[PDB]
């Protein structure tokens, strides 16, 4: 999977996705990259999100809605994804899964363009380009 | 206001960014970059986790998801698409030219081949070899 | 509390929703009553909006979607699943018995026929009817 | 479209949703019926709501997720079912389309048995059962 988020000189945002899925899934499987809310949500008047991670454990969270919400409520792009992913963490608990089995992460973006990532696992890079260049970022993780 | 700005995933994100950058120094719209941003990770068969050269289901078929959502709350979606190389542009299709937002499956393809886009043949050799391998190891039938 | 409690969208809501309360007022579990209470709107070919006697898109296939959600996060999904009467029954069987929670297609008609379900022709008289009646105007 | 969501004897939260879709829409059309956050969404410590309406505006605007997360923000199911259709109704406005032209509209359950409902236009009634019966009730509507 790929997703990208920008905004733009105007200053508005939009983002994509766009993946072949979980290697060898069943025939039909749709994961959370084609789903509104789940792998990408952009609001114009907040910010935008997209998803890395097992793809039905996005859908189950509706994962960058929730992060683009908690960019309503106040949240820097930062503390978002990592809101998100706590509120998640607690829901695999919740479960009764082991959370090395689950990865959920995000990056966001707000109408400032500051960002943010976070994720279940260490293990995922993001690139970020703006007018200091194009560079690969590491974000905070809450498996340690 | 940091802008223009562009984010996107994994190491290849890195080189997607090039691609939207070119839109985006220009004064270009996000959707205009994001599209094609992604597109070149889409067309890059060495990059087997989206579009072509993409990791097949285990019946051996490479189905697509993608989706697009501009700043005004536009969107299309496509998922489970075969024998298109580039979906994100489909969707985008999805988005603007129908009174829908999300198309599965055959009617996906159709109405991209109804949109001028062709079919293609998206498992590379690569990609059925591990298949192949992984039909062994798994034992699925 | 005021439990337990149903509720349902529609007018046709008010048949399904006893339905439901047969299981909810034995103390069964609010998945077992949901499902029982909007297969009955499945079942009914008259109730042209859900399940059989769906009204067809253009092509005049009856294609249809669901999804269920359980207390814990579980979720199942299906959508554009031709020829099964019951697909929120296919998807709780999604979320129980795969490691996915969306099938969509030709693969979510394979797999529940792979759990039992049979295949059906849900397109009826009257909704074949009225296709061919919009495919004049 | 039924969707119906539940709260048993127990305390626990379910729901679900079950379409035929758009009369006569482009084959492979998916509407918010399957998709969760969208037509459906359920979180036992919080609540549950299912959506009514145009499936591409409930898709478009994560409908159920939202009533939810309101819920989780303190407001009551009505209270929630009326702020996610108001800022709904500011989305359709922002994009210049029509009010006349798009329907959407909740119902939501909270984990004490309060319930509501409130959609864009009139003509939606929702059925509701407990123990003193089953009744047909209809909420209120923001196009006046």
């Amino acid at each position: 999977t790929i997703g990208m988020i920008a905004l733009d000189a105007q200053g508005n945002l939009s983002g994509a996705c766009t993946t072949s899925g979980m290697a060898y899934k069943m025939h039909g499987r749709v994961g959370d990259s084609p789903i509104i809310g789940a792998g990408l949500f952009v609001d114009n008047e907040i910010g935008a999100a997209t998803a890395i991670g097992h793809g039905e454990e996005v859908i189950r969270t509706v994962g960058t809605h929730l992060v683009v919400e908690l960019m309503n409520q106040g949240r820097t792009p930062q503390q978002a994804c990592k809101e998100a992913v706590e509120r998640i963490v607690k829901i695999v608990n919740r479960r009764g899964k082991n959370l090395k089995d689950i990865q959920v992460g995000f990056i966001a973006l707000n109408k400032k363009g500051e960002y943010g990532a976070y994720c279940i696992q260490d293990g995922f890079n993001f690139a970020v380009h703006d007018q200091k260049g194009n560079r690969l970022e590491t974000p905070g993780f809450a498996l340690k | 206001t940091n802008k223009p700005i562009v984010l996107s995933t994994w190491n290849f994100g890195l080189h997607a960014n090039v691609e939207a950058w070119k839109v985006l120094s220009k004064g270009g719209k996000a959707l205009d970059a994001v599209e094609k941003g992604v597109r070149l990770v889409e067309d890059d068969p060495t990059e087997r986790s989206v579009g072509y050269g993409g990791r097949p289901d285990r019946d051996g078929r490479v189905t697509l998801d993608a989706c697009i959502m501009d700043e005004n709350y536009n969107i299309g979606s496509v998922a489970c698409m075969e024998h298109i190389k580039n979906p994100i542009s489909v969707a985008r299709a999805v988005m603007e030219k129908t009174p829908h937002v999300m198309l599965v499956g055959d009617g996906a393809l159709e109405f991209a081949l109804s949109q001028g886009f062709k079919k293609e043949n998206l498992l590379t050799a690569e990609s059925e070899k591990e298949w192949k391998e992984w039909l062994k190891t798994s034992q699925y039938k």
